[PDB]
RNA sequence: GAGUGGUGGCCACUAUUAUUGGGCCUAAAGCGGCCGUAGCCGGGCCCGUAAGUCCCUGGCGAAAUCCCACGGCUCAACCGUGGG
RNA sequence: CCCGGGUAGUCCUGGCUGUAAAGGAUGCGGGCUAGGUGUCGGGCGAGCUUCGAGCUCGCCCGGUGCCGUAGGGAAGCCGUUAA
């Protein structure tokens, strides 16, 4: 058993063979920020949990 | 552990090019899950010779489909020969692929090559009302998939059931791990490449279903190896 | 309005002729000496004819059913298909 | 409190838009002149240079690769890679650089950094393909799609293009400590304009 | 578009300026509107917001 | 026109849950509908939901949580006993026991889980999963 | 859409969310029911007695107010004219349709070959049965209340 | 007639207006021979 | 395999009859266009009746036939005793 | 087919016929699902003005076009004017 990438914005699972991405979160520098496709695709915005930044 | 001898060589005797090839040579990465779910690209047939090298083995590849293709010149018909191919052990992990070529060899082992680049990962379960098991020997729930004209619908079914479904989707389902399945077929099934492909895309589209983590309980979900 | 004709007690596979299922049953009836295809075929709808009787009943509520699934779990027993401690699964 | 001075900020004409708008850009628009063009916010593009800078500061500063098929912003580009030493792409953007192991000039970056993203729509698609981060400098009509770090500013003039990039090399110098202070940059900001 | 529609016209508080009447008065009138003392003309009707020919004294909800 | 404001809901729901949308206002409002999002956000599939009076039938404020497959109304609204649930399940379900039938019951709207632990049948209204 | 012509126009009111008249109206419910019977006996209909209500006299809507004489009811123009006894015999809308229908019939007595005209004319008289058909269930109609053109002269007389 | 505008194509045949032309000077031809005028 | 071919008929094949569950721009197929009668489908809240609806309980819907357990013809087909 | 003439017809009035590639080859009502860009009508706000029922920009509603995201389709293509 191995834990499965949630997306940050809209909470679901990332599929195996999707364009999705991952990174440090530009402000604060602890929490990981997951994205995937569809959110990229559609600029959907993103909250970081740590320090409560918004926002691509 | 003749497998395992294999993926050592292709260690060894393997000058990595991209980014993921140079992780799998340091070690960064040293399980087949661990290149999945992180948009990293899989160019190199050897990444895949060396986390899961179950892949080459002669049960473990199965070719699909063979055509001949004319094209028209001015001196005559140009022939080509396109093989649908299909790999990957007979657990959690599965790819297919489509390779062009002037003979039929070179056409094999480009479609084997591209399965193995194309490989993905699903998840296993048992869903059916009259089984209620919580082993990997089916899907977990019903799926969908679609490819051309081809709508491909998978139900779970009981232990001990085969699997009924046409001749590519057996072997699809044999190579990914799936024992039992029923199956609902729409569309131009004797278009083999479309007819692969949506057992293909409803093998991938098991990921699209959000699940509780009661449920993974409940049917046993098995994502990858098991 | 017809009266009851008597049936036979195995099935035909679906299609006379693929491979696989040819060697498999080739392969069963050499081992175990069988003298004809419906030997095995009545084996094979006996099988198919527990699984089914246990799948419709694994989904079934009520004291009838518990009674039928005792019954079969009893009976599968004693014909010495299952050991004594096996389960409905 | 503000990086760049507000006078030398307007001089370089940051703020100065499209006429066209875009509702992912609406955050960022300030407001719409009488004759119809869109002034972006000069306080918003601050606080995304000073997010940007901490960001990049991070990753290996060889891993990093900016592109700008614009001519304008082919000189800042190569001089901000000569800085931080990242990589730098100006002019055309051979496709498949991200994709094609047999391209001679084959590489995979860790994070690309746009001038435009309609302009180098080119390189969004390789990065986009090998599953990046993304930094794209955005004007009022670009679309923030598969965009995961936007950078409110004129991406079309050449003053603005080199005064942002001058800013977001020394920002990154600063955060990553290899300068002791941001007066410590001693590389004039005429040295990333192209000269005419 | 919004989730609770809320007029764009308002109630006015007017004075006229012939006899200092004061009256309420529709800032959206698709009549005459007259002063109730000396019949004086206080907004001119049209297409859309009216024209007030006297004093806007206040502006209520 | 309008004639079913709860198939409307449903709709609305799994458009924007599909689309990736965190939040949807549902008008026209109704006492059948916020049974229905009472039964759903006890069972998990959306979040916090709020009444908003407008001088109308109302409005229904929703936190999606991204957990929606599938949601959708039954039309027509089939009566169905405490024993007949099966062949529902099958009908409107991908595997047992994953989603839920939401039923009308003379007891109150309840999914057909609640009604088979009750003993009790009724006329099933929608399912979601 | 429209009835006939299939077209979205969503121009209307927009009344905020209210449940008791405004704080700044001058006038008390038994002069605004005076108000609205001296406007009825100068000669308008329900619909331009409310909007003179609303334009000269600042008051927003007679709806605001609950009824003295029936806890269980708001005020309406109708109620109240009927209540002092002045309410139409018929109701506004298919008076109003009927006499722009007979209106329409003599035109097109003199012009025979306006068609479309003549297709105006069929609506209406299509309106005129819905409402009809509605009245005669709700029971604000005889039973045996039908539209013929030849008695309509009288009745928009 | 009843339309079937499959019919109009020319594709391995010839003009639908000359076809309907011959069936309706035929269709007259049977009425006048059985005296229906 | 003491059976194995041929022809006619019905079901599946066929989601080519489609309530579950089919289609109608270019492949078969939206009336040339509108008004409207029966029918079908119908906005929000409150109270009353239980016709539809659901639950429980009496009288029924013969036997044979269908499923299960046991018992008797060597086992079986067949029959008997109980449950459904 | 080209050219020179030419009857019915094409034109008005009272009627009949009820047919077209009468095509958007797409029945009609309602709710929801990124945007960008022209134009017509109305309304609102701001700036000009020769004070024009004039000009420019922005917003709301209703019509009328093109490009296009998610998605759909055998594809051509459709894509808030959905197919
Ligand atoms: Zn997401
Ligand atoms: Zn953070
Ligand atoms: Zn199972
Ligand atoms: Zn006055």
């Amino acid at each position: 058993k191995f834990e499965i990438p949630v997306c940050t914005s809209c909470g679901r699972e990332i599929t195996p063979r999707e364009h999705a991405t991952h990174f440090i979160c530009p402000n604060c520098g602890e929490a990981v920020i997951w994205r995937c496709e569809s959110c990229r695709v559609l600029a959907k915005p993103y909250k970081c949990p740590n320090c409560g930044w918004e926002g691509p | 552990q003749e497998w395992k001898e294999y993926a050592k060589r292709v260690l060894d005797e393997w000058e990595p090019k991209t980014k993921l090839g140079m992780m799998v040579k340091e070690g960064q990465i040293t399980d087949i899950h661990e290149i999945f779910r992180r948009g990293y690209q899989i160019k190199e047939p050897e990444i895949i010779d060396v986390l899961l090298p179950e892949v080459n083995a002669r049960e473990n590849q199965e070719v699909l489909d063979i055509a001949l293709t004319v094209r028209m010149t001015d001196s005559g018909r140009r022939v080509r020969f396109r093989v649908l191919a299909a790999v990957g052990n007979r657990d959690g992990y599965v790819g297919l692929g489509i390779g062009h070529g002037k003979e039929v060899g070179i056409a094999i082992r480009k479609a084997i090559n591209y399965a193995k680049l194309n490989i993905i990962e699903i998840k296993r379960g048992c869903g059916s009302w009259e089984c209620r098991c919580r082993r990997p020997h089916s899907v977990p729930f019903a799926v969908e998939g679609k490819e051309g004209s081809v709508r491909v619908r998978l139900i779970p079914g009981p232990r001990g059931l085969g699997l009924v479904i046409g001749d590519v989707g057996k072997k699809i389902l044999r190579l990914a791990g799936v024992q039992d399945v029923w199956s609902q077929t729409f569309g131009e099934t004797r278009t083999t490449v479309n007819f692969a492909k949506a057992v293909f895309n409803a093998l991938y589209n098991t990921n699209r279903v959000a699940i509780s983590p009661e449920m993974i309980e409940r049917y046993g979900i098995v994502v990858g190896r098991a | 309005g017809d009266p009851k004709r008597q049936r036979k007690k195995y099935e035909t596979p679906p299609h006379p002729w693929i491979k696989e299922r040819l060697d498999r049953e080739r392969v069963l009836m050499d081992k175990y000496e069988l003298k004809n295809k419906k030997e095995l075929w009545k084996h094979e709808t006996q099988l198919k004819n527990f699984r089914r009787r246990a799948r419709r009943l694994l989904a079934a509520r009520g004291k009838q059913a518990e009674i039928e699934r005792e019954q079969l779990l009893a009976r599968l027993k004693r014909l010495g298909l299952l050991p004594e401690d096996a389960v409905l699964d | 409190e503000y990086l760049v001075p507000l006078d030398q900020y307007l001089a370089a004409g940051v703020h100065i838009g499209t006429q066209q708008k875009t509702k992912d850009m609406k955050k960022f628009i300030y407001r719409v002149r009488q004759d119809g063009l869109y002034v972006l916010d000069v306080r918003k593009t601050d606080e995304r240079l000073k997010v940007a800078g901490k960001f990049l500061a991070k990753f290996e500063p060889q891993s990093i690769l900016a592109v700008s098929v614009r001519l304008y912003g082919q000189k800042p580009v190569k001089k901000f890679g000569e800085v931080t030493g990242a990589r730098a792409i100006p002019g055309r953007f051979l496709p498949g650089t991200m994709t094609n192991p047999a391209v001679k000039n084959f590489f995979e970056p860790d994070v690309l950094i746009v001038t435009d993203p309609r302009a180098d729509h080119q390189a969004m698609r390789e990065a986009v393909e090998i599953g990046i981060p993304i930094v794209a400098l955005v004007d009022t009509e670009n679309l923030l799609s598969y965009v995961d770090l936007a950078i409110p500013t004129n991406n079309k003039g050449r003053k603005a293009l080199a005064l942002i990039y001058w800013i977001l090399a020394r920002e990154i110098l600063y955060n990553r400590g290899e300068i002791q202070s941001r007066e410590d940059f001693k590389i004039p900001v005429e040295e990333f304009e192209m000269k005419i | 578009k919004p989730i609770i529609p809320m007029p764009r016209s308002r109630f006015l508080r007017v004075k006229c300026i012939d006899c200092g009447n004061e009256q309420i008065v529709f800032s959206h009138p698709a009549t005459k509107v007259r002063c109730l003392i000396c019949g004086a003309t206080l907004v001119e009707p049209t297409g859309g917001k009216g024209i007030v020919k006297a004093k806007i004294l206040e502006v209520l909800e | 026109t309008l004639l079913d404001p709860l198939a409307n809901a449903l709709s609305h729901i799994t458009n924007s849950e599909r689309v990736g949308k965190r939040e949807v206002y549902i008008k026209p409002a109704s006492k059948l509908i916020g049974e229905v999002l009472r039964v759903m956000q006890k069972y998990g599939y959306i979040g916090e939901f709020e009444f908003i009076d407008d001088g109308r039938a109302g409005v229904y404020r929703v936190q999606l949580l991204g957990r929606i497959n599938k949601a959708g109304a039954i039309k027509p609204r089939f009566p169905v006993k405490v024993s007949e649930f099966e062949k529902w399940e099958k009908r409107f379900l991908p595997a047992f026991e994953f989603g839920i039938l939401i039923v009308s019951t003379s007891q109150g709207v309840m999914s057909h889980k609640e009604a088979i632990e009750k003993g009790i049948g009724g006329r099933l209204i929608a399912y979601v999963y | 859409a429209r009835m006939h012509a299939r077209k979205r126009g969503k121009s209307g009111s927009k009344r905020p969310p209210r449940t008791a008249p405004p704080i700044w109206v001058e006038y008390t419910v038994e002069e605004i029911e005076n108000l609205v019977v001296k406007l009825r006996k100068e000669g308008y209909s329900t619909a331009m007695i409310g909007t003179i209500l609303r334009d000269q006299y600042g008051i927003p809507s007679v709806k605001l107010f609950k009824d003295p004489d029936n806890p269980n009811r708001n005020l309406t123009i109708t109620r109240i004219l009927e209540k002092h006894g002045l309410a139409p015999e018929i109701p506004e809308d298919l008076m109003f349709l009927i006499r722009r229908a007979v209106n329409l019939r003599k035109h097109l007595e003199q012009h025979p070959k306006d068609l479309h005209s003549m297709r105006g004319l069929q609506l209406i008289e299509s309106k005129i049965r819905r409402l009809v058909k509605y009245y005669k269930r709700k029971g604000k109609l005889p039973k045996n209340w039908r539209y013929d053109p030849e008695t309509a002269k009288l009745l928009v007389r | 007639m009843k339309r079937r505008p499959r019919k109009w194509k020319k594709k391995g045949r010839m003009r639908w207006k000359w076809i309907k032309k011959r069936i309706r000077r035929l269709k007259r031809q049977r009425k006048k021979e059985r005296g229906l005028i």
